[PDB]
């Protein structure tokens, strides 16, 4: 079956942090263990083959071994290439095929806090004449990502068919959340005003603009 | 050696999808291939192995009847197809070549995936293929944004002033919709003294639709 | 004239090994590195009796 | 060699010769015993060739 | 299978060194450091052959 690994393990650079990989009677111990790393948005590659050695191009920095029914890996020096995830792999007989691990994330132990900046934009007259209107309000330039957007029509939050994405890493190591909500424009016309007060870290900010501006 | 493979795009569920792996440089008669899948935010999973010089085959204990296989030794390729696709099968597929050669069951111990093939994310959804619809927007330094809606399929390219405006551009990641379509927004930052004195143009291009649509954003009083 | 097939591990020490191997108890099967880069003393000879 | 397997679990025990269990069946006259300490990351290249 | 001990400074090039440490003359003996802070891959193993 699957192999139980911690989801995350971190340490400051310059020292050694280790990863454990438990195994059953048939999963490991009677067989050989291999490890694979993968760059994010790329293809995985071999790290340790035949339980001790490394292929050409992989330096002496990497090390891993097993003792009983579990295996351990050792790294030393976290600068630019060890922020990727690692996988524990072996072979067994119950599934008659390769069984792989869950996944291990390794980070390093740093950016200043950025307040959220939500900017609501009213519809143009071209949308008013075309009988279309989408409630939009987006949050950007904030770290760490903990935003929670609310669709409040000046009296109560609105939650029906809410389409919300996840924050992503931009080119400046920031986050940019987004959320859309399409309604009939007569409901917006019946609304007195609109505001999307984002609750990030506790610093709630209000940006109210008139529908007619 | 290089392991280029051809991916696929969004498709209706339950159909047949074709993904192929090309072998280059090395001789394609002595190395097994292995198929693996990677769901986003999840561990890898094993499919089976297929010999290049024989019709040798083997599958996992869970994925047996929904998978077949085809060889084209003259084209020096292998052919991979999926029948009766599921919702939770939107996973990137790797054409993994293992070093050595094994066809026996007890041979699999000494096998490590020496090289891998770059994968393309295959997705399954339903929505008519049409041009993007740009939704006009008014500004709230006050910034303005450009909203595009119901584009299908991915991706779309946003350009400002037909490429003349380069500074201040900022895109946003794609979102999901309950109806199956996709949405995207592009917001730029402009100085507060140039909302009405200088008017910018927002343009979008969608190469699967082979059409171009232009508008003229105007701030409202 | 006795073929013997077995995937069980053979113990070579004081401790009894049931599913652990690598240090004192070994797996009884080793593979051939059949490569054409050798000379004549390591090529696979197809022997029939 | 019966009092050898009580000095903690090992790390590498690969050999290119006779088995440790059959050492009692063959009687010897000259064996080299030399030891040193290396960092654990450098044990892997101690191999013939 | 031979031992060697020395203390003279090794010259990697044409620099004449007879007790001084130049930029091309390095001491051929470098020591370790063994602390519990280091992980499995940076710890001493009493390797005996
Ligand atoms: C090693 O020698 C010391 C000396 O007294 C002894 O206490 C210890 O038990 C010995 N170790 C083993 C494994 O016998």
């Amino acid at each position: 079956p699957v192999l139980t690994q911690p989801p995350s393990a971190s340490g400051p650079p310059g020292q050694s942090v280790s990863i454990s990989c438990s195994g059953s009677r048939s999963n490991i111990g009677t067989n050989f263990v291999y490890w694979y790393q993968q760059l994010p948005g790329a293809a995985p590659k071999l790290l340790i083959y035949k339980n001790d050695q490394r292929p050409s191009g992989v330096p002496e920095r990497f090390f891993g071994s097993k003792s009983g029914t579990s295996a351990s890996l050792a790294i030393s020096g976290l600068r630019s290439e060890d922020e990727v995830d690692y996988y524990c792999a072996a072979w067994d007989d119950s599934l008659s095929g390769h069984v792989f691990g869950a996944g291990t994330k390794v980070t390093v132990l740093g950016q200043p806090k950025a307040a959220p900046s939500v900017t609501l934009f009213p519809p143009s007259s071209e949308e008013l004449q075309a009988n279309k209107a989408t409630l939009v309000c987006l949050i950007s330039d904030f770290y760490p990502g903990a935003v929670t957007v609310a669709w409040k029509a000046d009296s109560s939050p609105v939650k029906a068919g809410v389409e919300t994405t996840t924050p992503s890493k931009q080119s400046n190591n920031k986050y940019a959340a987004s959320s859309y909500l399409s309604l009939t424009p007569e409901q917006w016309k019946s609304h007195r005003s609109y505001s999307c007060q984002v609750t990030h870290e506790g610093s709630t900010v209000e940006k109210t603009v008139a529908p007619t501006e | 050696v290089q392991l280029v493979q051809s991916g696929a795009e969004v498709k209706k569920p339950g159909a047949s999808v074709k993904v192929s792996c090309k072998a280059s440089g090395y001789i394609f008669s002595d190395y097994n291939i292995h198929w693996v899948r990677q769901a986003p935010g999840q561990g890898l999973e094993w499919m089976g192995w297929i010999s290049p010089d024989s019709d040798d085959t083997n599958y996992a204990q869970s994925f047996q009847g929904r998978v077949t296989m085809t060889r084209d030794t003259s084209i020096t390729t292998v052919y991979m197809e999926l029948s009766s696709l599921r919702s939770d099968d939107t996973a990137v597929y790797f054409c993994a070549r293992s070093v050595g050669y094994c066809s026996l069951n007890s041979c699999q111990r000494w096998m490590w995936f020496d090289t891998w093939g770059q994968g393309a994310l295959v997705t399954v959804s339903s929505a008519s293929t049409k041009g993007p619809s740009v939704f006009p927007l008014a500004p709230s330094t006050a910034a303005l944004g450009c909203l595009v809606k119901d584009y299908f399929p991915e991706p779309v390219t946003v350009s400002w002033n037909s490429g003349a405006l380069t500074s201040g551009v900022h895109t946003f990641p794609a979102v999901l919709q309950s109806s199956g379509l996709y949405s995207l927004s592009s917001v730029v930052t402009v100085p507060s003294s140039s909302l009405g004195t200088q008017t910018y143009i927002c343009n979008v291009n969608h190469k699967p639709s082979n059409t171009k649509v232009d508008k003229k954003v105007e701030p409202k009083s | 004239f006795e073929r013997d097939i077995s995937t069980e591990i053979y113990q070579a020490g004081n401790k009894p090994c049931n599913g652990v191997a690598g240090f004192n108890c070994y797996f009884p099967l080793r593979s051939y590195g059949f490569r054409p880069t050798y000379g004549v003393g390591h090529q696979p000879y197809r022997v029939v009796v | 060699y019966s009092v050898l397997y009580n000095f903690a679990p090992f790390f590498a025990f690969k050999c290119y010769g006779v088995s440790p269990t059959k050492l009692n069946d063959l009687c010897f006259t000259n064996v080299y015993a030399d030891s040193f300490v290396i960092r654990g990351n450098e044990v892997s290249q101690i191999a013939p060739g």
